[PDB]
């Protein structure tokens, strides 16, 4: 017949690979497909809804539900730290387990900016005015609000609208990081402050609780799939 | 102004002056079964507005240690009017759902509380293993409380708050058509679901369609003030309701 | 054309960023309510003093079809060639997805999902341990049955149910490259589902959860005719392949281990891992 | 019979392949990886009426 | 010569594949084909002839012939069941063997509605009424004629045709069923009770027979060819 | 076209559902004879009251080209490759389609069947246990061999026979793939027949039955040149698979196991199972 | 000499595949697994007179 | 066309030589000053007389694509089947390119590359001695895993990492052709970087070098199930061959000896070998 | 869909050869070992101000 | 299917050959290229630059 050569690669199994196969029953008629709601095409869709953060990691908490709410108080010293966190959205264990460190653990490559919003749960007649920073990365986190502030910021005004988004803008020196991310590739620091304090009239709770919420923008992207290191099995399930 | 809403099904109807948007599903609306997906031969009944109206599911107390609650649909509406009568008599049924939730407070109170429709929510045992019967989890309208500490009773659902029943993150159910009420901005949220399955219709008695939940993120607070608790009440109306596959009565 | 017919795709590349400048006016974008269940749209230019850039990246390895599209087992057991045992010289397996943890995992992210399958099998051999191991054995040849649910299923290594004439098989020889094949979408249903919340029978009674709706047959292997004097132990693999894939109303991903292959059951979970304080910030 | 498409891109930037399909079920065919079309609207953006990033939301 | 590599699935042999071969007998003459009256094309067409379903099926049959014939009297209560049986055409015992329960066996799913065919075979001066109800998936079969009623019935007039067709719909939340029938599948009920009663004149047996006969409609239709569990043997045949 | 001719099928689909409203007329549908060995064709639109249902099902796979194209065991033979007695190094099978059980009982649902046939063989080998088998053999060498009806027939394993000038053979090597070859239409009549009512004698004597119409011929097989110093033994079997099938006068199927391979006959079955009453309708 | 035709659907539903004969007996050739005309007729109304469902049968 | 497109290169060829004859003017070509960095373009034309050459030579095979796309081997790792050691069962190599010495010498001769890359696996088999060798074992399979930064790592043989549903793999089979892949740049960064003058930590601590951007992977393999009642010992060996190569700012070839896999530390040595004198011109 | 092209020279001097593409990725393809185009300048000629190589170098 | 023969050659690996392989990264998006300076295509461009010759070897 037709005289031809094998080349390397014959008869092996690439777990990756793109090629026809026979049927093993032929002439099988398939149920008529039905349009049902929600059909996703694209797992970015799914990373660019919002989730809330556990913020709260004291390493004391006894109910677990304490974790998603952020303390604050009517009575602070005139310049206080609220919260700060490491931009790892793969890796830190506050981004871990959202809904976009999820995705990301499937991933070796990451890109783009990211959107955190936070939402005020205090009474109605409370008020009080923050200080929201991203410190791109350098040798030392900022320690006070007069460090933080000369980076990315944002003041936030609590009224009417309960709820402010920082944008974190992608400022890198390479178009990829890796989600397992090392010195070579970090991504810098998030701290809030006190900008006035809160303030509240008679007959108001002293306290008040904040929460975050983190997802992804528009030109995110992703790349280089791998297996996730959050599940594992020690004998065949049953 | 667009924080007030009028919603009319049927001979009911629904006001609320302080509200936010409404979610619709998955971006589609409720509407009727097609000529090209249709199984079944024999003609559908179709009460309209018989049966399509705002029913009141009972009402629940909001206390500063609640943990949340669920309740699971169409088992909440078996025997509510007509409806229930239509579920008892037919084989199969189908319908879209309006999903409204109650809650309002002063302005001295504080509290955030997640409502969401999670469609297949099927839950786990209090011990591996074992089995449980269809009542740790649906008992007609009755609302079911989840749990701080883990449970330990054989007989029911786990129930453990920070992982909703399913084995997954509490935060993350985000994901589902959902909304929040906040008592500082809104003192409702409403969600019109869509009816979504793998097949054309069900029976409505063998299966669970989605199961609703409230859960509070932030806990009530207040100070020096008579009120010692905020009312939470659910009111659903189903949408474009049709049935087919008449027999004997019960299910 | 008749012979060459040109297709047409294309990139779709994300969205650039636009040159953006000082603001000073009544427009809020950053100011907003998570209340509506809407998530902000604001980009990095409506915050900040921005330069254009154009990006060529593109979300191409993102997609249902790239994510699922990887063959990943689902099942591996042994049989042996000769044994006193007669239910040791084969292998019946009731199919299902859940056996496996990783490939469950990727696959319970959504609640329905409609796709071609392709089947890979994986076979090796390897002699057992004994006293005495000379022996010369011609290559063995195996044989993969699939039965439909409700057909005959054989007792013995030897039974006439094995002489398929409807059941499709497969007959392999060792040394060449590993058998497959294509399936396509065989649900009674209009697509599968991962989650049934819901009861086998009509007043809320019986099986309960996915177990229900996993009628997809059985996959019977055997030695065709090989018996070596000593014993031979043979295992085999498998490995799905969904392809043409398309999925509805995602889902958040699982937390808490698996411990059951037929049900959702699971021991309560911490939210996540814990630091010194809310200001710790260092390694 | 034969159908002629581009390929993706890769370092170094005739980006066609030739693609024949042998059997008589569809189900038979290749993977079709080269779809690109995505729309978040149904899961970011589900409420009834339309918001603007630039107004306020309530009110 | 030409470059090539070969993929999963080389020197199998797969029972269903479609490949061309060499012919052993090269350039042999076939004989000359003959219109021979009744050619059959598809196995439906089978399957859509009507066969004698024996309904009979009393434990205590002495004669195999009695199967086939349900019995019915002259007197009897006013509300009286003649017959009740379940739809599971290729499971059930009185569908099992018909000639529709056999092209079934070889297939795992089916679809599609059903004709039930009843034949009264009493005297010419013989007359009576009989309701004949379908009934649909349910928690519990009819009990009574009362509750009969409200499923799919029809009411048959005995008089000079002699018979009566009742015509199941298919009524079904999936597109096909399983064969092997479970109670995820089932398909629901089918009896008959007397409407006015059996009335006859003098110098007539006091007895008559009914028989019944099962067939498909026209959009009926099969999948998933499978082996039948009916046919067995334990040696090779010689 | 020359280089491309475009061929045109199409899909068929079950008929559709009409709607159909309240009636009342004089018309009966519902009501008609079986005397006349008529079978009804009334459809639910004709009895009750139906929705529009436009139906996208097929009856692809009931044809009986799909029917009948699946491979089937047909024969199975051991033989080895050396032994003290001659007749058991090789084997003489008379080709016939009533050996197996399941293959012959979905041939006999026609009485008369025309068809080109696909044939492949499957041969495997073992060492037969004994005290000492320490040996190396190189791979073994089969030979298949089809001797028409009247031809000269092999008396050993090395007998001049299997020099086929003329009967067509296939030589075979272990660890390759199966062999296959394609046979036409090889009957005297216009037609194969799986059933003959008749007798071989002009005078009604003699043989009776399908075994007059016999004469397919033989099928031998042996090792080329293998002669181990300790027995091996070789199974072959052996696969039928129609092509291009047509049928004629469908009959019954068969309800009692079969007793004999060359005759129709059977101990007497009962009809069906049975239960506890005409009414009992529960499990 | 290549004849091209629609294979069967499937999945997410260039439908198209190619044929080319190599030997010279028609015995060769594959399966035609794509007919599917069929007319049950001769089995269900093999009566001499047309009967008209509607009608009555006898008389 | 549409079915043949017309491609079109062109030989190049080397300048040719152009006639001169005697000269005498005020230009010296010969004359030119080094300082400014200017390599002098003079050629024998410009100061002898030279006749008329038409050169064909061409500098195609000097080209870096054709300089660089030979296949290496990058590394060579031994494991058994069976022994008491489970770290001696299977191999885990941090992918990099500094371990074999003439594959990183070629390279190094750049500070930046580009290139597509195929990867080839060559494994061969051999018993360990020992007093027993009499063993029957069928033929032997090959698993090679390919893990990405952060992905989960095998701790032994059969440990469930092994059963990968989204890092790709190969099963390869003994005795066939050697496996063979193709991979795209993977580079977080525009270029591949050979060299990195500079350190991890912002303030100029921790690792320096090239170790600091070496974050490839892992790749991982064992025999599948191959377990011999005796010790089998395989070798791997990992060959690499650009492809679409591009590389930027030459640098001049390494002249010490290679000490570290991950450093650049050498031992000082002499510029070149001596003679005689600065006349010495003999053998 | 089939590239046409010149193969390099050889001893005795249809000097043609075809190439088709089978894969979807770019990095599948074969060498580009065909290109051979190069240019000096930037490495021996780095200066600002051009020089004649007749004329004196420093002025 | 299509009748072949392997010729010569078949199952052999020539570290010099060209031929196409699968890619174990099916759709993967490559960095954009962008252009460091000093970009070399030939070996010869190398050859062509002086260097100092050391002609005083001595041996002392
Ligand atoms: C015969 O060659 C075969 C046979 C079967 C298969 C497996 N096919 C298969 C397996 C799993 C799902 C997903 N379904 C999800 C809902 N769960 C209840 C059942 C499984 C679909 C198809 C492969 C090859
Ligand atoms: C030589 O390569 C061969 C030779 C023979 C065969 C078998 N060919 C064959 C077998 C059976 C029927 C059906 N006939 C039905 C009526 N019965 C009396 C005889 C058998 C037709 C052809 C295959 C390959
Ligand atoms: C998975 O199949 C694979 C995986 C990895 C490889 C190796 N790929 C590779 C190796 C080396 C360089 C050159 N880089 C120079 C700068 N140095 C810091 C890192 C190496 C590029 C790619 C092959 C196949
Ligand atoms: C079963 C089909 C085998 C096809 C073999 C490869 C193609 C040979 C013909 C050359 C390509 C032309 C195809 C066409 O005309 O559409
Ligand atoms: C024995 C025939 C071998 C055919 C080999 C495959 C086809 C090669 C030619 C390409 C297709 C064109 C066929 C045609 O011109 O009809
Ligand atoms: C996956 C592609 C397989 C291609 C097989 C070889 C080419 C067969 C068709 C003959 C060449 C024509 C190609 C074309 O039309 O562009």
């Amino acid at each position: 017949g037709l005289p031809t050569m094998n080349t390397p690669g014959s008869t092996q199994f690439l777990t990756s690979d793109d090629f026809q196969s026979p049927c093993a029953l032929p002439q099988f008629d398939v149920t008529p497909s039905m349009n049902i709601p929600g059909e996703v095409k694209n797992l970015m869709e799914i990373a660019e809804v919002d989730s809330v953060v556990p913020v709260n990691n004291v390493q004391d908490t006894t109910d677990q539900m304490e974790m998603f709410r952020i303390p604050v108080t009517i009575n602070a010293p005139l310049q206080q730290q609220v919260f700060g966190l490491r931009l790892q959205p793969g890796l830190d264990s506050v981004f871990k387990h959202t809904l976009l460190g999820e995705i990301l653990n499937y991933y070796a490559h990451w890109s783009g900016s990211m959107k955190l919003t936070f939402v005020f749960c205090g009474s109605a007649m409370a008020t009080g005015k923050f200080l929201i920073a991203y410190s791109p990365p350098g040798a030392n986190p900022p320690k006070t609000r007069k460090d933080a502030m000369l980076g990315t910021h944002i003041i936030w005004d609590i009224g009417l609208q309960s709820s402010c988004v920082l944008c974190v803008p992608w400022i890198s020196q390479t178009h990829y990081r890796l989600v397992q991310q090392d010195e070579y590739t970090s991504a810098g620091y998030v701290t809030c402050w006190y900008q006035t304090g809160m303030i509240v009239p008679p007959g108001t709770p002293n306290s008040s609780s904040i929460m975050c919420f983190a997802s992804a923008c528009n030109d995110f992207s992703v790349r280089m799939l791998r297996d996730t290191p959050f599940i594992s099995q020690d004998n065949k399930l049953q | 102004s667009d924080r007030v809403r009028s919603i009319t099904l049927g001979n009911s109807t629904i006001t609320t002056q302080e509200c936010a948007n409404v979610v619709v599903g998955y971006g589609r609306w409720p509407t009727y079964l097609r000529d090209d997906e249709a199984t079944a031969e024999d003609q559908p009944t179709q009460p309209d507005v018989a049966t399509c109206r705002f029913y009141t599911l009972d009402s629940i107390k909001w206390e500063k240690g609640s943990v949340g609650w669920w309740w699971k649909f169409p088992e909440a509406l078996s025997d509510m009017g007509l409806f229930g009568q239509n579920m008892q008599y037919h084989y199969l049924g189908r319908a879209g759902y309006t999903i409204h939730v109650q809650c309002n407070a002063s302005k001295f109170h504080q509290g955030c509380l997640l409502v969401v429709c999670v469609p297949e929510a099927e839950m786990g045992g209090a011990v591996v293993g074992q089995a449980f019967s269809a009542t740790a989890m649906a008992n007609g309208d009755k609302a079911y409380e989840f749990t701080s500490a883990t449970q330990s009773d054989q007989t029911k659902v786990q129930t453990a708050i920070h992982n909703a029943g399913m084995g997954v993150g509490v935060g993350n159910l985000t994901i589902y058509p959902h909304q929040w009420i906040n008592l500082r901005t809104n003192n409702s949220a409403t969600i019109v679901m869509p009816y979504i399955n793998s097949v054309p219709m069900d029976n409505m008695f063998r299966h669970y369609n989605f199961t609703l939940m409230v859960i509070p993120f932030v806990k009530l607070d207040y100070a020096d003030t008579a009120s010692t608790y905020v009312p939470i009440t659910v009111t659903v109306a189903p949408m474009c309701a049709e049935y087919n596959g008449l027999r004997l009565a019960q299910a | 054309g008749d012979v060459e017919e040109a297709i047409e795709r294309a990139v779709v590349h994300v969205a650039d960023t636009m040159r953006s400048g000082p603001s000073n006016s009544a427009s809020v974008p950053a100011l907003t309510a998570v209340e509506t269940g809407h998530t902000s749209q604001v980009t990095p230019s409506d915050t900040m003093q921005t330069r254009h850039v154009k990006n060529y990246h593109s979300r191409s390895e993102s997609t249902v079809e790239n994510f699922l599209g990887r063959s990943a087992c689902v099942y591996m057991e042994e049989y042996k060639t000769t044994d006193n045992d007669v239910n040791k010289k084969f292998v019946a397996w009731p199919i299902n997805t859940k056996q496996m943890v990783q490939m469950r995992r990727k696959l319970e992210m959504f609640t329905y999902l409609r796709f071609d399958m392709e089947v890979t099998f994986v076979i090796t051999s390897r002699q057992d341990p004994g006293t005495t191991l000379a022996q010369d054995m011609p290559v063995l040849t195996h044989q993969i049955m699939y039965v439909p649910p409700g057909g005959p299923i054989p007792a013995k290594v030897d039974d006439y149910a094995w002489q398929t004439s409807t059941n499709p098989s497969i007959f392999w020889t060792e040394g060449n490259a590993p058998a497959r094949m294509s399936i396509p979408f065989i649900s009674i249903g209009n697509a599968y589902s991962n989650f049934y919340d819901g009861w086998s029978n009509f007043d809320q009674r019986g099986s309960y959860g996915y177990n229900t709706l996993n009628n997809l047959g059985h996959i019977y292997v055997r030695h065709v005719s090989g018996s070596s004097p000593h014993p031979i132990t043979s295992t085999i693999r498998v490995y799905f392949k969904p392809k043409h894939t398309r999925a509805w109303v995602p889902r958040p991903p699982r937390l808490c281990q698996y411990k059951k292959a037929f049900s959702v059951d699971f021991t309560p979970t911490p939210i996540t891992d814990t630091r010194k304080d809310i200001n710790t910030v260092t390694t | 019979g034969a159908q002629v498409s581009t390929q993706k891109t890769g370092a170094h930037e005739i980006i066609h392949y030739t693609n024949i399909n042998y059997y008589k079920d569809a189900a038979s065919n290749s993977a079709n990886r080269q779809d690109f079309t995505q729309d978040p609207s149904k899961f970011t953006e589900p409420v009834k009426d339309v918001m603007i990033k630039s107004l306020p939301a309530l009110n």
